[PDB]
RNA sequence: CCUGUCAAACUCCAAACUUACAGACGCCGUUU
RNA sequence: GGAUUAAGUGUAAUCCUCUGAAGGUGGUCUCGAGCCCUAGACAGCCGGGAUGUUGGCUUAGAAGCAGCCAUCAUUUAAAGA
RNA sequence: CGGCGAAGAGUGCAAGAGCAAAAGAUAGCUUGACAGUGUUCUUCCCAACGAGGAACGCUGACGCGAAAGCGUGGUCUAGCG
RNA sequence: UUAGGCGGCCACAGCGGUGGGGUUGCCUCCCGUACCCAUCCCGAACACGGAAGAUAAGCCCACCAGCGUUCCGGGGAGUACUGGAGUGCGCGAGCCUCUGGGAAACCCGGUUCGCCGCCACC
């Protein structure tokens, strides 16, 4: 039962494609005070037009989770800009953020996406033991039966703070 | 022309798009006449051509002999029975003198080594018994398809069996 | 299987037990009892529980003299949780002293000794202590700094068995002290990590450990 | 070009199913004195290789000289001489029929 | 999903056959 | 002993060398396949090839027979729009 | 940030071959790309012929490793007089 | 080994799927970072320390054949191809006979959901 119920793991948030903190260190400094963490990523993919084409990328990316540091954050987060918070908005698997894809190359990768819902949020709902198909070890799959549903997931978070929409 | 030291085959691969350019484009129409798509499989009455012979007809040898074929096939009402099945392809491709490789006969040139013939067309070759190109409906009439192939034939180097249904 | 156009590799493989291109690795040095097909200090982890073996491989049956797994201690030693790294000092300790030397120990047998001039005789061995050995495969596992694989090594060391090793690449002590640092030769047993968790509040106990190391090095039974 | 992998193509290979690196057992097995031994080269190895040509015929090992055991094949190379040169592994097999 | 074809520089397959070594029979050699 | 061939085909193993490829023959012999026959075939052979009506439409015409639609009825021994 | 994902993203350079607790990546350390002298194969199948190359030793001195061990340049076959 | 470790052959072992098993003997999942050690950031992993709790994963045991693979019966097929011989046939391409070998595709039916070695072990 309270093992079957779905609860937050890790969400992190993100920022935007470019250089980051370009007149100074900064939009690092946003994600700073938020989240307690500060996280900062790179990139690949050298030709950009308008991108750099630097290789090893300064790009501004990062922020995880945990428990409870997301929840007080994910609190006062969802509650901002959700014209619909949910809907089609996330999908099977349970949660995501996202706003309008757009058609680009998707579905042969590990999937990580552009998506922005809010500076792109990515709350991600698993029950269960699930640590089972993460963990390196005999990583096992998750059931397909104890997975999260959408529907399961659009609630749980609704049930608090915010109305679904 | 005419085709002479064209087909037979004394020689052997290659076909290789790698190794060649400059390949004339076929001037075979269409490998798939009649009606496709629905299975014509379902039908009374059969096939024919039967090579009965050794091989390389050149795509001036297939293109006029199939669709010449196609035309006098063309009387069951043009979209209203049969399909029309072609074999094999024209690959296989074909060098002709062109005096730098060896001497004497083709694919010898002049001096020794050197120029092998100069791509100029391309063939599909065939063996003794192999069904160059068929299908059939009900019997629409006496045979007009077998009055096809009639003309079919009488356009290859080989003499060709009308082989009953 | 499949169209068995492809050919598996497993044997140990297929799920998992041993690794290759390692396990090859130890071997190759002769090291067991006598020679071997295959020779470890294995170490195993488990939850709350440590593995400690010994022994050379046979064509099949991958032998082992003798073995630890905190689990038995506390045979004499005590109750306490056995999935820290202090309690997996002691085994990898308690099993040398066991696999080292009692059965039998590094390279001894009946009959002459391998050549080169060797001799071993009770108390401290002659022509050097050097030539106990036993190499130490963690099995699949990943090799970290003070980590318990290393540590199931350091008892089980001065056990009497000389494996090969490095230092530096252990807890140090703290996490499992020497009583006394001016004498590397003690047994220590140390559970520093978890002591000092609550400064004494209460609860835990390193104390009792250097209990059981004491008992260790003497004369006790099996 | 011209060197140690000449044309080679299917006899050095070792496809699909073998691929990889070999197991240990064979380049670690020990042969003594004149012992008949095959000559080949399992591929999947770097070491301890022979030429190419001869490959194939069996030839007597004699004493070894570094990691390496002298056999190759002592014997005859063609309808000729034992003029032997031996520079293989254990790696590459050993054994008679 | 059904359906139509290929390869000197393709291969999940795979000969006949050529070939190293050995034993056997044969043949040969120890006044040739 | 037996059968085929009527073209002087042929009397030409192989081949620079012996051509012949995708003209004709109810001369004759042999072999096979389809259909029709004693409810009588072929000749099979011999003779004959109904009225409304040129059916309606279409068309320059469309009269059983370019094409579309219909394919009835009568007189019959019999004869389809 | 999470999920899917045996490999479609490597190994200086042709082609072919080798490689996954690695020969690939990352980090650290290090100078064996050492001196001397051989055995063998190759060059040159068989079958003699140089330079060159390679495989595998030993002697001496080092490096790294717990150790077995690895290192006689760059996974192998071109880069030479 | 009523669950382990090291392997050999390297799909008959692969892919997918059903059922069963332990809780203190095992393997894990699991719990937790003082230490040795560790993440270009994360005790995730690696490493160490440990047993509150589970069999749900893994693993081990029994089993299913739909796909892939192995082998076999029957059919294809003594066909395709072929080593040796022929004043056998054919204008020729080529075919035939005798002798010695002998396939692939595919179909239908079985087989295969690993076998084996050493060691340790209620």
């Amino acid at each position: 039962n309270p093992m079957r119920d779905l609860k937050i793991e890790k969400l992190v948030l993100n920022i935007s494609v470019g250089e980051s903190g370009d007149r100074l260190t900064r939009a690092s400094k946003v994600l700073e005070q938020l989240s307690g963490q500060t996280p900062v990523q790179s990139k690949a993919r050298y030709t950009v037009r308008t991108f750099g084409i630097r290789r090893n990328e300064k790009i501004a990316v990062h922020v995880t989770v945990r428990g409870p540091k997301a929840e007080e954050i994910l609190e006062r987060g969802l509650k901002v800009k959700e014209y619909q918070l949910r809907d089609r908005n996330f999908s099977a698997t349970g949660n995501f953020g996202f706003g309008i894809d757009e058609h680009i190359d998707l579905g042969i990768k590990y999937d990580p996406s552009i998506g922005i819902f809010g500076m792109d949020f990515y709350v991600v709902m698993n029950r269960p033991g699930a640590r089972v198909t993460r963990r390196k070890r005999c990583k096992g799959t998750v059931g397909n039966s104890h997975k999260t549903t959408k529907e399961d997931t659009v609630s749980w978070f609704k049930q608090k703070y915010d109305a679904d929409v | 022309r005419p085709a002479r030291c064209y087909r037979y085959q004394k020689n052997k691969p290659y076909p290789k798009s790698r190794y060649n350019r400059a390949v004339p484009d076929s001037k075979i129409r269409i490998y798939d006449l009649g009606k496709k798509k629905a299975t014509v499989d379902e039908f009374p009455l059969c096939v024919h051509l039967v090579s009965n012979e050794l091989e390389q007809l050149s795509s001036e040898a297939l293109e006029a002999a199939r669709i010449c074929a196609n035309k006098y096939m063309t009387t069951v009402s043009g979209r209203d029975a049969f399909h029309l099945r072609v074999r094999v392809h024209p690959f296989h491709v074909l060098r002709i003198n062109k005096m730098l490789s060896c001497a004497g006969a083709d694919r010898l040139q002049q001096g020794m080594r050197g120029a092998w013939g100069k791509p100029h067309g391309l063939a599909a070759r065939v063996d003794i018994g192999q069904i160059i190109f068929s299908v059939r409906t009900k019997d629409s009439n006496k045979d007009v398809v077998v009055e096809g192939l009639r003309r079919a034939r009488y356009k290859f180097p080989g003499q060709q069996k009308i082989i009953l249904s | 299987a499949y169209s068995s156009r492809f050919q598996t590799p497993f044997r140990r493989r297929r799920e998992g037990k041993t690794d290759y291109y390692q396990r090859k690795r130890l071997v190759t040095q002769h090291k067991a009892k006598y020679n071997t097909p295959k020779y470890r200090l294995v170490v195993r982890f488990t939850n709350k529980d440590i593995i400690c073996q010994i022994i050379s491989s046979t064509i099949t049956g991958d032998v082992v003299l003798a073995a630890a797994y905190s689990h038995e201690l506390p045979r004499y030693g005590i109750t306490h949780g056995l999935t820290n790294w202090a309690a997996a000092y002691a085994t990898g300790l308690l099993i040398a002293r066991r696999t080292l030397q009692r059965l039998g120990l590094d390279e001894t047998y009946k009959g002459v000794e391998e050549v080169e001039g060797e001799y071993e005789l009770t108390e401290a061995v002659e022509d050097g202590p050097r030539p106990f050995k036993v190499f130490l495969d963690i099995g699949l596992q990943r090799t970290t700094t003070g980590a318990r694989v290393f540590g199931a090594l350091k008892g089980a060391s001065d056990g009497g068995l000389y494996v090969p090793h490095s230092e530096n690449r252990f807890p140090g002590w703290d996490f499992e002290t020497e009583e006394i640092d001016p004498e590397l030769l003690r047994s220590y047993i140390f559970g520093g990590h978890v002591s000092q968790y609550m400064e004494e509040l209460a609860d835990d106990d390193e104390e009792r450990f250097s209990e059981l190391f004491k008992g260790y090095l003497a004369d006790d039974i099996d | 070009s011209h060197g140690y992998r000449s044309r080679t193509r299917y006899m050095f290979q070792r496809d699909f199913r073998k691929h990889g690196a070999v197991h240990l057992s064979t380049y670690l097995k020990v042969y003594k004195v004149g012992d008949i031994v095959d000559i080949k080269a399992n591929g999947s190895i770097q070491k301890g290789m022979p030429h190419k040509f001869y490959q194939g015929k069996t030839g007597v090992v004699y004493n070894v000289t570094k990691s390496s055991v002298g056999v190759i094949i002592n014997k005859m190379v063609g309808n000729r001489y034992l003029e032997k040169r031996l520079n293989l592994r254990v790696e590459h097999i050993k054994h008679s029929k």
